[PDB]
């Protein structure tokens, strides 16, 4: 028999919209068919009208999930490209900011996992935490989600006097949230029915089906690109990788929830290390000049005037950045003419590949185990269909 | 032509048909067929309304921002009727009801009320008037439906003399209360469809030959009463006592008067739409 | 460095053996779960009282669009269009003609709400202090042309919003 | 006679604003902060505007997101799905007037070219709290309602 | 004026956990049986 | 003037695809009619799988003709396996478009455009 | 010097003398290979080694590229072949990254890489479908971005930015309709480039 | 923070845990929502003298790719063999 | 070992027979290919190198560290990927010239 | 500065109103037409002329960086005052 | 192996444009004029 | 304000009855706080 999956659940839910064509024998399902393209808003065609600066909001708005982490990415890959370097301050901040949005990530992806799977309490639990993290983007950037606040040569304002110390305020409880979680959930014997030997993959297939991030670490798989190939200042914090054994469900989960703790313990470092100084690339050409210079210099006016209207120039050339974001390898194939406007961004979503996975995945399970390996994959259509 | 009624664009959504209409009646099975066809096009549209907000929604998506405005009127206050009036070069009206009311009764609703519309119209200046009777008017019918469809006819040509009235046959389409009435349930019909009706009068409104005349527009067929009610049924797979008097009127010939071939409309077979109607419900022989 | 998630021997000695069976027979860790939500039922709940109780904001916050003045009153706004230059979505449309003063003035400036991403980028351009994004968020309308504001729009939000918004302005502007 | 007429109005109007049960259709970002609206913080159901509802049990239709077309006819045949009465809120610049993506080829500009709407929120997203003035905007309409007193002077 | 900026406090923040913290609690196996068992035969008494 | 092949090495093999296409399309008709509940008749289904097949027919390109087929094919199966509705099967009819002038003096009245 | 990105040139070592590696094993298929100045090593290959040298690159103890980051194409209108496919590889064993790029126009098919990475599935649907490059022995080769029914390939710079339709709902047939693509507002175009060279390095020849 | 010591010592129980001492809601350990102004700093570009851009002007220190081989011995890989990684002593089994 | 740690990759009772057998496998198919071609000589060098290690480390762990590719069904594995591609360039015989030059302006960027 | 064509149409600073016979004014109808009536120009207009001493004189808006980039203006000319052509203030040498 | 096609190339009906913007359509193709106040 | 509520509670309006001729005992909205106190009430300064 033939079945489609709706759209999505009945309660509020931020993934996007699905169209799951199934192919079913009695219990378990044959084939997998996902529809996309239901979000897809033709992105990476509109950011060739868009100069560099101007594509950056397109950013937040992939994963809108996590969004300075999506910023961060792209800041990199123009970074690179245009052969500067942000300075330290603003690197830690974006480390800090990183981590602050792998927080936001996994909750939103633990969490709506346990409220598809009918576990609806701990949503709201974690969800006043989000609330108030949501209030950290709003106060360095104005915004509670698309902060745009990350950008190529640093970021875009310092940090306000007092933020630090409300952040330290909300890490110092963190942990004790994740506890309240985990004990609805790490040991409860239906949570463990639900995930446990679900949705099992290989470390060969993960590798092969194009894998990355948590997909991978669940199987064994030693590897994260802050490791491997660290960016900013990863390579100065302390943190473990955690590594699953069985490949399945229930090993992902506890690899997300573990992470949040490695979260905590990196943002704690972020809080002490935190440098003096500037925040934005001292390179005018590139990073708009403060506004007092800009109303006092001729040259600062120039900058301003010409980096908001024609935008910086970028050397030509192509670059494949990535980073380790929430959901796994986040990168972005840049393609640069030389002009002001690049001239073609191709997104390499980590949901893309997972999601071709799902088929292979729900091989041998029922119609109720592919909803749960939706949620192990933790899949936003933003940046599935861009 | 003032500058901003001058056309421009390539007849869509977002295009300038220079056309600035106000549609008496609009909330109903026939207004929304013209309102939707003038949106299509870009026209501006007044829609008068009587009900309730939430009952005119289904007229919003018709036309692009700003090209749909809505006004509050009463049938018996005249400066309702003026403000609704005073900006537009054609007035359409499309008032009507198929049964009395205790507040308004079929002289109200045909006789008084177009008057009305016609006068405000012609002292604003109105340009043009479209003006929608009935096939079978006439002041000898035992309907008294059709007794004010004919007292209100005349009235209208001597207030607006340049008035253009269509008198239609029975109405059938998805909202009509034809196909419909007979499926929830001597005499020749030709009933014409719904976007018939409404092509012919948009086309009335663009041909300056319309204005002063008299159409009919009816169906290309005539049935049997017997006949179409039976073909009904089949299609499905299965009131007062004024419609039932009108539904018994034998639907009058009147080769004199222009039809939709003068307004270059193709009427449509009731066979080829019968199915679209009737199949949530779920051929007649014609006369030569 | 890496660690294990989930690698451990659950011990075969009697006692441990009979801990596991208590808990599979006696349902021990789905009552210790009660007991979670439990605790959460006399917890103080984090629900504020809107719209008389209101949610934290920032100096920075990005909210409805305004036009400002001088304190003279004159204008900021001289026309120069980079707001319209760098708006990413295009939300900005302007004209300008000298005004009867000879002063270098806007005749058209239009923002498309709904087209309107909300970043904030026209007041980062702006030169002189002219568009900002005002404090207010609760200007929801019930028609779609409502959110198309002119600039006779936007003038008003500037003098309905000043004072609020230039306390604002105050407190961030070390910061720009 | 006008007396009945309008008070009866008032406990209709009343009842619906007060149990306005939304079918929300979480299209992209601004999904969440319609969850957040839910979350605790906010809790719209404490004024009566339930969490899960299903679409045939629906008043209120949510369309929170980015409308592209090849999603646009399935929303329509939620909406015409929708038992009445049933309103349409319009959450954030994308579903307002396609917002960011308003010049692609694939996207809807707008959903009040699908469905009427009711109410537009603005923003990029709208914050949860904008989101719920909106909502209780949409009360205020309800409760501006007089479908008996037209109904009577028929 | 001094650079202000905002800055740790001087000696950095307090300690932040992070690591799972499930406290064992309840009784034993045998314990947790042998009360369910006199249970039992008391009421059977 | 040396190139690689998609399908077919020569026009009579691509023409074998087409009319292979258009026997496919000639059968589905029938069941697309009643499926989707249109309100066309199977012979205006029919003539539009013609119109369609006939605005092409003036390809001499082997490697072209296999696209088209290859398109086509696709097409089919949106509509066999229903992943298309109802508006993506009557988008082929144009309903709701006003025709447009033809002759130089209709469009000369309305437009600009040539 | 802070505000200047450091080099590199242990990784740029390696990756020229890896690149030159490459060259040598597989001259039947590579036309150029070139190392960028932060650090990239691309493989320009002709289009019929496209399965010889992903396979090469992928099982090969000296290269372990066992993970497909992204497969894409770049529209270059001005060249024979507008079409340039790009392979973005990952090497987990020695942690190192490798571009390979091939070329094919509007009616040159591609050969299938699905039998060397199973990613390479959906990433050569999205490139059918919004280039329009035709990939040989696909397994289920069809749209997967745009809507059912769409004509045209979005993402080829011809193609216009807002298309040449857009739908709305029609009350009169009862469904949402496709018609020609009309904007109240037409999108403006900016003349942004500066009269002015930026960087002397990448002058062409006159 | 106003629990009645008799409710802090159930919900206290009921989770196992001391929750008064790190409530989910925020008192009055927060920052104040007034500050002093800030004066931040200025980067290192920020002189008088000997600070010529063209010294500082890495755009133009960007050079076209190095071509290694174009169509116009021991074996090496890409890189050395990455490190095998090391059990965290913080913590190596969850 | 009680596991790789890798799912799906199960233990080798006897790594050090495995790997003689593979890698005396892959010199023997190397030999079908000619002298001068590349791959073989670059092969060669490598499986040589390798099958030594085998040879004169008998302690798993010890020889896992001199490999340097993991664990040592990482070897193995890898061993196999090896022999299968070196099969498949026999068929392709990519060490023959160049197949075709682009266009003149093929791999120019910018335009 | 405000004032109502013969319609009653009040005209922008702009100088925007619809004439008698545009349908446009249609959309006021049951509403209004929003009008700023803070004409920036009659504002202006009401600043003293500052009386200087020197040739030169500088101008940024007043309030420091929260103004307009500062500006030089030219006093000179006897017949005229100079005007900063950022905030319209009028300036005299004395 | 390759086939040989003399035709030339044309994939007017392969591109997806509506013919009445292949046919009505006059392409310009120029160096543009350099602007002459810079 | 009630400082020893927590941070979200420990400020709030009690709207007037009535405001610009409108009945407001019932039907009150965020948009009658006026912008002096929209600062104070949302918490962007700590001084009415
Ligand atoms: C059927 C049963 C229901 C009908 C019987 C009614 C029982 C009496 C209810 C009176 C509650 C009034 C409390 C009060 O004065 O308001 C304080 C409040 C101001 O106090 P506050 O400044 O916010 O401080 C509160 C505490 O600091 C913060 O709150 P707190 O939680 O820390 O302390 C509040 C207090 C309130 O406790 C009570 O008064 C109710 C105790 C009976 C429990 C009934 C079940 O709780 C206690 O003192 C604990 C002892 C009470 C027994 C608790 C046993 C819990 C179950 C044991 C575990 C087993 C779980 C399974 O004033 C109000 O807002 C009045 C609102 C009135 C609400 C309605 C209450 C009446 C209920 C309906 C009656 C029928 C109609
Ligand atoms: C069966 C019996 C039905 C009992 C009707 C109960 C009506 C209660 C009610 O309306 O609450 C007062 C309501 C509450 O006012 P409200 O709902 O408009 O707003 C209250 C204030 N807020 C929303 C800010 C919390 O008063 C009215 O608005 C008048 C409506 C009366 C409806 C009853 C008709 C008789
Ligand atoms: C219900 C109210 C909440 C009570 C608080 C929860 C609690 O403290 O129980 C935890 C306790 C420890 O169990 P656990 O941590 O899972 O370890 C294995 C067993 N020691 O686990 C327990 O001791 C729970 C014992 C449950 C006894 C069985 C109940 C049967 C009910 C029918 C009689
Ligand atoms: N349908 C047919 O078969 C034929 C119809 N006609 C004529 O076509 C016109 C419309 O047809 P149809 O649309 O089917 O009629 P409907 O009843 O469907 O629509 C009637 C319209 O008239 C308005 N209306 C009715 N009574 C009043 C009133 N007392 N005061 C103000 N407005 C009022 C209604 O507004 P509300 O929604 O507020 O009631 C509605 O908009 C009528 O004049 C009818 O006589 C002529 C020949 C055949
Ligand atoms: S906030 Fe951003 S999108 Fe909105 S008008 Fe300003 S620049 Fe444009
Ligand atoms: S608002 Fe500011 S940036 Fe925009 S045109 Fe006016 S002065 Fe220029
Ligand atoms: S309006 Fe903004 S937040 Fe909402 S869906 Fe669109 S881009 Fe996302
Ligand atoms: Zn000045």
């Amino acid at each position: 028999s033939n079945l489609t999956l709706n759209f999505g659940p009945q309660h509020p839910a931020a993934h996007g919209v699905l169209r799951l064509v199934m192919e079913l024998s009695g219990e378990m399902v044959r084939k997998c068919d996902p529809h996309i393209g239901l979000l897809h808003r033709g992105t990476e065609k509109l950011i060739e009208y868009k100069t560099y600066l101007q594509a950056l909001p397109y950013f937040d708005r992939l994963d809108y999930v996590s969004m300075m982490c999506n910023e961060q990415a792209y800041s990199l890959a123009v970074e690179k490209l245009l052969n500067i370097r942000p300075p330290p301050r603003a690197q830690w901040i974006r480390v800090l900011f990183g981590e602050i949005t792998r927080l936001l990530n996994h909750i939103m992806a633990v969490t709506t996992h346990a409220l598809d799977i009918g576990a609806m309490t701990p949503f709201f639990w974690m969800f006043e935490e989000r609330e108030k993290m949501f209030e950290f983007y709003e106060r360095v950037s104005g915004a509670r989600m698309h902060a745009a606040y990350v950008r190529p040569g640093g970021v875009h304002q310092d940090l306000p006097l007092g933020l630090m110390d409300d952040i330290y305020e909300f890490s110092k409880n963190f942990s004790l949230r994740i506890d309240e979680l985990e004990e609805m959930l790490t040991n409860n014997r239906i949570w463990r029915n639900r995930t446990v030997d679900i949705g099992i993959v290989t470390a060969e297939d993960a590798l092969n089906y194009g894998f990355s991030g948590v997909m991978l670490r669940g199987s064994g798989i030693q590897w994260d690109l802050r490791k491997t190939q660290p960016y900013d200042v990863y390579d100065q914090v302390e943190f473990d990788v955690p590594i699953g054994s069985r490949g399945d469900c229930y090993d992902r989960y506890l690899c997300r929830v573990e992470e949040m703790r490695q979260s905590i313990r990196i943002i704690s470092q972020c809080l002490n290390k935190m440098p003096p100084g500037e925040i934005k690339v001292d390179d005018a050409k590139v990073s708009p000049p403060k506004r007092a210079e800009m109303k006092t210099s001729m040259e600062s006016l120039i900058h301003h005037f010409k980096l908001y209207t024609e935008g910086y120039q970028v050397p030509p050339g192509a670059t494949y950045t990535a980073i380790e974001a929430p959901k796994g390898e986040f990168g972005v194939y840049l393609v640069s003419d030389g002009s002001s406007r690049p001239y073609r961004c191709k997104i390499k979503a980590p949901g893309f590949a997972h999601l071709a996975g799902l088929d292979k995945m729900s091989k041998g399970h029922m119609l109720a185990d592919v909803v749960a390996i939706i949620g192990t994959q933790d899949i936003v259509f933003g940046e599935v269909d861009r | 032509l003032h500058h901003a009624v001058i056309p421009h664009g390539k007849g869509g959504r977002s295009s300038v048909s220079g056309i600035v209409a106000t549609v008496f009646g609009a909330t109903g099975f026939l207004g929304r067929y013209v309102v939707n066809h003038l949106g299509r096009m870009g026209s501006q549209v007044i829609v008068p309304h009587r009900c309730e907000p939430y009952d005119t929604m289904h007229l919003r998506p018709m036309g692009d921002l700003g090209q749909i405005i809505f006004m509050d009127w009463n049938g018996r206050d005249k400066d309702s009727i003026r403000r609704a009036v005073e900006h537009s070069s054609v007035v359409i009206n499309l008032v009507g009801r198929e049964w009395e009311t205790q507040n308004f009764d079929f002289e109200d609703v045909f006789v008084k009320i177009p008057q009305a519309i016609a006068q405000v119209s012609k002292e604003a200046g109105v340009e043009k008037f479209i003006h929608i009777s009935h096939l079978n008017a006439d002041i000898k019918s035992s309907s008294k439906y059709l007794r004010s469809k004919a007292v209100g006819e005349k009235e209208v040509r001597e207030t607006f003399p340049e008035a253009t009235i269509i008198k239609p046959a029975e109405i059938f389409g998805r909202e009509d209360r034809f196909l419909n009435y007979f499926a929830n349930i001597k005499t020749v019909k030709q009933p014409v469809y719904i976007v018939d009706v409404t092509k012919g009068i948009i086309n009335a409104i663009k041909d300056p030959d319309a204005r002063g005349k008299t159409f009919a527009f009816v169906g290309p067929s005539r049935y049997l009463l017997f006949d179409l009610v039976q073909y009904v049924f089949a299609v499905a797979h299965r009131t007062t006592r004024d419609k039932v008097e009108r539904i018994h009127t034998t639907d009058k010939i009147l080769p004199h008067l222009p039809g939709l071939e003068d307004l270059g409309v193709e009427a449509t077979p009731l066979e080829l739409k019968a199915i679209e109607v009737l199949r949530r419900h779920r051929p007649a022989k014609t006369i030569p | 460095t890496y660690k294990y998630v989930n690698l451990r021997e659950p011990s075969m000695d009697m006692k441990s053996v009979t801990d596991r069976a208590a808990q599979t027979l006696l349902w021990t860790e789905l009552i210790r779960g009660l007991g979670m939500t439990l605790s959460y039922l006399f917890r103080e709940p984090a629900t504020i009282n809107y719209p008389f109780e209101k949610g934290p904001l920032s100096p920075r916050f990005r909210g409805e669009h305004a036009l400002r003045r001088y304190p003279s009153g004159e204008e900021r706004c001289i026309a120069c269009k980079l707001c319209e230059a760098v708006c990413p979505a295009q939300a900005i449309t302007i004209e300008a003609e000298p005004r009867a003063d000879g002063s270098r003035r806007t005749t058209r400036y239009d923002i498309d709400m709904t087209k309107c991403i909300y970043c904030g980028f026209c007041q980062e351009a702006c030169p002189v202090d002219a568009i900002v994004e005002g404090p207010n968020f609760e200007f929801s309308t019930e028609t779609h042309e409502e959110l198309l504001y002119n600039k006779e729009k936007l003038l008003n939000n500037g003098d309905k919003w000043e004072a609020e918004i230039a306390a604002n302005i105050q407190a961030d502007y070390l910061y720009r | 006679g006008e007396y009945v007429v309008a008070k009866l109005d008032d406990l209709i109007n009343w009842a619906r604003r007060s149990s306005l049960w939304p079918m929300t259709f979480g299209l992209a970002c601004c999904a969440v902060e319609m969850m957040h609206m839910a979350a605790p913080r906010y809790d719209m159901d404490r004024f009566g505007v339930v969490f899960r509802a299903s679409p045939r049990q629906s008043d209120v239709m949510i369309v929170a997101g980015t409308l592209t077309n090849k999603m646009a006819p399935a929303l329509r045949k939620v909406y015409d799905q929708m038992p009445e009465p049933r309103y349409v809120v319009s959450m954030g610049s994308c579903a307002n007037g396609g917002g960011y993506y308003h010049y692609s080829y694939s996207v809807v500009r707008g959903c009040d070219r699908i469905v009427p709407v009711d109410i537009y929120v603005p923003g990029c997203p709208p914050t949860a709290e904008a989101l719920l003035y909106g909502i209780l905007q949409l009360q205020k309409k309800i409760k501006r309602e007089k479908r008996l007193r037209i109904w009577y002077r028929r | 004026s001094k650079v202000k900026q905002d800055m740790p406090p001087v000696g950095g923040y307090g300690p932040i956990d992070y690591k799972r913290n499930l406290p064992r609690r309840g009784l034993s196996g045998y314990s947790m049986f042998a009360v369910g068992i006199g249970a039992l035969l008391f009421g059977y008494w | 003037t040396s190139v690689k092949p998609i399908f077919s090495r020569d026009m009579n093999e691509a023409k074998r695809r087409v009319r292979e296409l258009y026997r496919a399309w000639y059968r589905e008709v029938p069941n697309t009619v009643h499926l989707f509940q249109l309100d066309i008749s199977v012979k205006q289904g029919r003539d539009k799988v013609r119109e369609m097949f006939k605005k092409n027919a003036h390809i001499t390109d082997p490697r072209v003709v296999d696209l088209l087929v290859i398109k086509g094919k696709m097409e089919l199966e949106e509509t066999i396996k229903v992943w298309k509705q109802r508006t993506h099967v009557m988008r082929f009819f144009h309903e709701t478009e006003a025709p447009r002038p033809k002759d130089f003096l209709s469009k000369f009245y309305v437009g600009h455009d040539p | 010097r802070p505000t200047v990105r450091p080099r590199n040139d242990v990784a740029h070592k390696q990756l020229s003398a890896f690149g030159e590696y490459v060259a040598e094993i597989l001259p039947k298929y590579v036309q150029q290979v070139q190392v960028s100045c932060f650090n990239e090593l691309e493989i320009c290959i002709h289009p019929d080694g496209v399965i010889p040298v992903l396979t090469f690159l992928r099982d090969h103890s000296n290269a372990q590229f066992k993970s497909l980051a992204d497969l894409t194409a770049v529209d270059i209108p001005t060249r024979q072949n507008r079409f340039e496919i790009v392979y973005n590889l990952l090497s987990l064993r020695f942690n190192s990254r490798i571009r390979v790029k091939t070329y094919t126009d509007e009616l040159t098919p591609i050969e299938s890489s699905v039998p060397v990475y199973k990613a390479a599935n959906w990433y050569e649907r999205e490139i059918w479908d919004m280039f329009g490059v035709f990939f040989a022995n696909h397994p289920d080769l069809r749209r997967i971005l745009t809507d059912y029914g769409f004509e045209g390939h979005p993402f080829r710079k011809d193609f216009p930015l807002s298309g040449y339709v857009e739908l709305r709902y029609d009350d009169e047939v009862k469904r949402v309709v496709a018609e020609p693509v009309e904007l109240a507002q037409e999108f403006r175009k900016f003349d942004l480039n500066s009269p002015w060279e930026a960087f002397p390095a990448y002058r062409q020849p006159p | 923070a106003s629990a009645t010591r008799f409710i802090q010592w159930l919900r206290n129980w009921a989770s196992g845990r001391d929750l008064q001492a790190k409530l989910q809601l925020r008192y009055q350990e927060i920052s104040k929502r007034t500050q002093p102004p800030p004066k931040l700093p200025v980067g290192p570009s920020h002189k008088l003298s000997n600070n010529y851009y063209c010294t500082r002007d890495g755009r133009r220190e960007a050079m076209p790719p190095s071509i290694v081989m174009s169509s116009q011995k021991k074996a090496v890989s890409p890189a050395p063999p990455i490190k095998r990684w090391e059990l965290s002593q913080d913590e190596p089994y969850l | 070992k009680k596991t790789t740690g890798l799912v799906g990759l199960a233990v080798c009772e006897t790594p050090h027979e495995r790997l003689k057998i593979l890698y005396t496998k892959i010199l023997d198919v190397l030999g079908h290919i000619p002298k001068n071609a590349a791959y073989r000589k670059y092969t060669e060098q490598i499986t040589n190198e390798k099958l030594s290690m085998v040879k004169a480390e008998p302690d798993v762990k010890k020889l896992e560290e001199r490999l340097q590719g993991g664990q040592i069904e990482e070897v193995i594995l890898q061993a196999e990927n090896e022999l299968s591609l070196a099969r498949k360039m026999i068929q392709w015989k990519p060490w023959e010239p160049l197949v075709e030059e682009p266009p003149a302006s093929q791999w120019k960027w910018p335009i | 500065g405000v004032r109502t064509s013969p319609t009653g149409e009040k005209v922008t600073h702009t100088g925007q109103v619809y004439d008698d016979g545009d349908y446009r004014k249609v959309r006021f109808v049951g509403r209004q037409k929003e009008v700023n009536e803070n004409f920036a120009i009659d504002l202006i207009a009401e600043q003293p002329v500052s009386q200087v001493g020197s040739r030169v004189i500088s101008c940024d808006g007043g309030g420091g960086a929260l103004g307009h980039p500062r500006v030089y203006i030219n006093l000179d000319k006897e017949t005229k005052t100079g005007t900063c052509g950022y905030c319209g203030l009028q300036f005299r040498q004395q | 192996q390759l086939i040989t096609v003399d035709e030339k190339l044309d994939i007017t009906t392969i591109t997806g444009v509506p013919e009445e913007h292949i046919k009505t359509r006059k392409a310009r193709i120029f160096v543009p004029a350099r602007n002459n106040m810079q | 304000e009630d400082n020893k509520q927590f941070f979200g509670r420990h400020r709030w309006v009690i709207y007037t009855t009535e405001m610009n001729g409108k009945n407001t005992f019932w039907d009150v909205d965020g948009s009658m706080v006026p912008p002096e106190w929209h600062r104070w009430l949302h918490c962007m300064t700590d001084d009415p």
